[PDB]
Parts: structure tokens; C-alpha cells; sequence
């Protein structure tokens, strides 16, 4: 097998310390990037403005997904003895246990002790298992996660909305696209 | 210097570094609060609260070496007893012998 | 010369490489304040450090509660992410 | 057998002074985490709240289980006597011995010396009851310290009046999950 | 280099021993303690204490 109940633990705990430090980290940045956003549309630079805030709107769901796995990692850490007691996978673990594995080779970039987790994890379970969590045939990971870390760009009316909010925040003029505002 | 006195001596340096220890303590939590005071006229709260941290354990500190204190000392006391009654109890066989 | 031997692109590498170890040596010292903090834990009880607080913020004349635990752009903003 | 009385007498009085080290620092870490669920539920971040209260309850049941330990092993030292006299075992120290013996693989990981007390229990009395012990097979284990060693994860109507009285003490907001509450 | 040779999961390791290493060290003072304090008992009799 090559599990080592130890390893995943110790990950475990690696993981969630380092997604909380890029949760914080992640947030200021954001903190800084709005300001950018009000630069340029007091420059009357609008059309930069928009694809500017893809990037924040990006930032920002990431955020929101690590705080979810944060939370798997925290759920398979506080039902560990169900991990190492049985063979077979328990039902309360089958979302947090799929959703890990099926995270692991999009976030691995950033955090890379989570591809350890998720080897453990298709170590623990079959290497099967392991395949279908990362195709979703598994039918089992997070929707709301799998949205957040979709590579799909923003609804257009998502990106107006922000720039709407952050001219207000600035005290900056701006008028949206009535073209996209229609949609509404 | 017998090899209990060796002990002995040892033992009773060792009460006294504790005690110096406490002391220690206290005078630097006594420090803390004052650090304490500062932080809060200057709206420092995260500066209050480490200060405030160091403060109560340096309080609990002083009362685990004075108590160690205490405990090295009631030994080295009983230590002490032991060297006096050695001593005691072999002049007294020379006093036999030399008397026989 | 320098500019072959470390052209923009190895100095982008280098740069996030920097930050990088950067953020892992944080989560570093983060798990050792924890392990001296659980270590240490029986000589600072929480509640003699909130009744220190207490006593310190009642002689400074400063109404703060320290037992109880102590931006809107942020808040709207996640409010559109949910609505959408 | 190998068995040796001193060993066990020794290590039964080093596991009661280790067990009442850890019921006194076990508590007070419980004191700091509840802090931390009141700050979560403040940030209204009341879904990981739920999680981090289930390491809280488990570490709770452990420092119960501790102290029914502490108690059956100051037991046996007390009755001491009967173990080095008799060869059979008696029935006053029969639900003490097979606890003891049942606990100990849970423990081990905590409780180094309490590996040694079941070694030497296992050798005054029979491996073959050892193994009756171990898988409770003897009829004899202590219920209440098996539910509070249980690798299952809380009852869902106890996280969330955990989480009602954490509130309560620290005058946070909270509301609790109807669809939980409607089962009390 | 240091990051290589003290990876985080080795400082995991570190720091749990560490910790484990002061409760036994803690065991160890506390049965001390109450040996010199039974050694010593009838020097400190309870009643002229209190």
C-alpha cells in the first residue's frame, strides 16, 4: 500500500497551517489590488479596469475555496481514528476524502504538501478510488469548491458589479456597461 | 573535600540558584507590568496582551523554583546530617580503639 | 555580461523562489510559538492573563473587555460572489 | 511468565502521575480552544466552528477516560496484595485488569507505561485472556470508558448545544442548525 | 539547503518530541518532589503548617 498514518496526519496539519497563512496573506493583497482597480478608472481606463478585476474575483473565490479544504483537512483530523480503524471508506469522510484528492493537482502549485495528503489518501483507498475523484466520476466532490476553482472566466456582469462596488468605496466615478447591465 | 561534601555542596549551590531564579522572576514580572501599563495608555492591545503573557507566566515561574528551592534545601539539610553523624560516629570508633 | 548570466526570467524565478521560502520559514515559526505555547500551557492559565488585562485596562480608565473576544467593501463583494 | 511484581507496581504508580499531568494540561488547552470557537463564531465562520468542536468534546471524553484510569490503576495498587497472593484472578479486580488491558493499544501513544502494566498483567495472568481483554471478547471492559474511547464522531445535537453554551459565555451571536435541534 | 535538511515534517517530529520529552522531564520532578516531601515528613507535621 505504502500508507503511513503518520505521514497523513503530519500533512494534515501542514496543510492547514500553511492555507491559513495564504488566506490572510491572499486577503491583504486583495486589500491592495482594489486600490489599483480605483487608479485606473479615475484614469478613465476603464476596459483595463475589467480585466483587472478577473483577477481579484479569481483571488477572491480561491480564497473561499481554501477556506473549505481547511476545513476537510480540520473534519479527516477530528474523525482520524475512523481513518486508521477501518478499511473501508466511512460516508461522513467520502466528500472531504474525494474533494482532497480532487483538489490536490490544482492547488499542489501552492500547496504542495497537499499532494502528499492526497497520496496517502489513494493509498489508504484504492488507486482507483483515486482516479475517479480526480475525473469527479466518483460523483462525490463539492460542487460549490469545484465551481470556485473553475477555469472559466467571470460572468461579465459578476466583473461590472465589482466595479461598480469599488467606484462607490473610492468615491470614483463610473458609468457600467449598459450592454451588460441589460442582463441583469 | 569528602565525596559527600562534594554532594553537599552541590546540592546547596543548587538550592540558591533556584532561589536567585525566583527572585528573578519576580523582579521581571514585575517589569511586565509596567510594559502592561504603557501598552494600554497607547491603545497597543496585542502589545498589552504579550506583555500581559509574560507577566503571568513569570509569575508561575517564580513559585515552581522557589518551591524546587525548598525541596533541594530540605535535602541538602538531611544531607548535611549525614555528613556531621559520619564524622561524628568515626571519631568515635577511634575514641574506642584508642581507649581498648 | 550581467544581464546574460541573469537575464529577467531567472531573476522572476529566483524572485518567487524567495517568497516562496519565505512563506514556508512563517509557517515554520508559526508551529513552533504553537509547540512552546502547549508546552508552556499549565504555567500562563488563560484566565489569570484576561484578569491581568482586566485589572491593567481598569486602572488605564479603558472600557474594553478583555474576557470577550475582541471591510464593509470586503463584506459587499462576497455578498455578489453568493448572489451571482 | 515474566512477570514481575516491582515492574508493575513501579509503572502502575508512574502511569497515575503521568495521567494526572495530562488531565491538568488537557484542560487548560480546552480553556484556550473554546476561546477560538467563540472567535470563530464571531466571524460567523459557524460551519468550521462545528469541526473544531468536535476535537474539543473528543479531548473532553479523553480527559474522562483519564481520570477512570487514574482510578483502576490507584485500584490495584491499593489491592495489591491480591495480585502477588492469589494466581487466579480475583472478581473485585477482574473489571480494573481487563480495562486496563483493553485501554492500553488506545493509550499507548500518551501513556508510554501503560504498554508495561498490560505486558505485565498479560503475563500474571494468561496471554489467552489477554487476547479476551483486548477485544473485549471477557465481557468485563468498562462500558463508560470504551463509549469515551470511541473513534466515532459525536452526536451532531451535542456539537450544536456545545456550541449554544461556548456562545453563551463569551455573549457571541449564535443560531443553531434547525434541522439538528428538531431531533432533541 | 536548510529548508531541505530541516523540512517541515522533520520540525513537526522536533517539536513534538520536544514537547513529549518536558512532560516526562515534569513526571520526573513531581516524584522527586514527593520524595523529599515524604523523606522530610515529620520535620513539616500538617497541623503546625496550617
Amino acid at each position: 500500500s505504502g500508507f503511513k498514518a503518520e505521514r497523513l496526519r503530519v500533512n494534515l496539519r501542514l496543510v492547514i497551517n500553511r492555507l491559513k497563512l495564504l488566506e490572510k496573506k491572499k486577503t491583504e493583497l486583495a486589500q491592495k489590488a482594489r486600490k489599483e482597480i480605483a487608479d485606473y478608472l479615475a484614469a478613465g481606463k476603464d476596459e483595463r479596469a475589467r480585466i483587472r478585476v478577473e483577477h481579484i474575483i479569481r483571488e477572491d473565490y480561491l480564497v473561499e475555496a481554501m477556506e473549505i479544504l481547511e476545513l476537510y483537512c480540520d473534519l479527516l483530523l477530528a474523525r482520524f481514528g475512523l481513518i486508521q480503524s477501518m478499511k473501508e471508506l466511512d460516508s461522513g469522510l467520502a466528500e472531504s476524502v474525494s474533494t482532497l484528492i480532487w483538489a490536490a493537482p490544482r492547488l499542489q502549485s501552492e500547496v504542495a504538501e497537499l499532494k502528499i495528503v492526497a497520496d496517502q489518501l489513494c493509498a489508504k483507498y484504492s488507486k482507483e478510488y483515486g482516479k475517479l475523484c480526480r475525473t469527479n466520476q466518483i460523483g462525490t466532490v463539492n460542487d460549490r469548491l469545484m465551481h470556485k476553482l473553475s477555469v472559466e472566466a467571470p460572468p461579465k456582469i459578476l466583473v461590472e458589479r465589482y466595479l461598480i462596488e469599488i467606484a462607490k468605496n473610492y468615491n470614483v466615478p463610473y458609468e457600467p456597461d449598459s450592454v451588460v447591465m441589460a442582463e441583469a | 573535600m569528602s565525596n559527600m561534601e562534594k554532594h553537599l555542596f552541590n546540592l546547596k549551590f543548587a538550592a540558591k540558584e533556584l532561589s536567585r531564579s525566583a527572585k528573578k522572576c519576580d523582579k521581571e514580572e514585575k517589569a511586565e507590568k509596567a510594559k502592561i501599563k504603557k501598552a494600554i495608555q497607547k491603545g497597543n492591545m496585542e502589545v498589552a496582551r504579550i506583555h500581559a503573557e509574560n507577566a503571568i507566566r513569570q509569575k508561575n515561574q517564580a513559585v515552581n523554583f522557589l518551591r524546587m528551592s525548598a525541596r533541594v534545601d530540605a535535602v541538602a539539610a538531611r544531607v548535611q546530617t549525614a555528613v556531621t553523624m559520619g564524622k561524628v560516629t568515626k571519631s568515635m570508633a577511634g575514641v574506642v580503639k584508642s581507649m581498648d | 555580461a550581467t544581464l546574460k548570466t541573469m537575464n529577467l526570467e531567472k531573476i522572476s524565478a529566483l524572485m518567487d523562489k524567495f517568497e516562496h521560502q519565505f512563506e514556508t520559514l512563517d509557517v515554520q515559526t508559526q508551529q513552533m510559538e504553537d509547540t512552546v505555547s502547549s508546552t508552556t500551557t499549565l504555567t500562563t492559565p488563560q484566565n489569570q492573563v484576561d484578569m491581568l488585562l482586566q485589572e491593567m485596562a481598569d486602572e488605564a480608565g479603558l472600557d474594553l473587555n478583555m474576557e470577550l473576544p475582541q471591510d464593509e467593501l470586503s463584506q459587499r463583494l462576497a455578498r455578489l460572489r453568493d448572489q451571482v
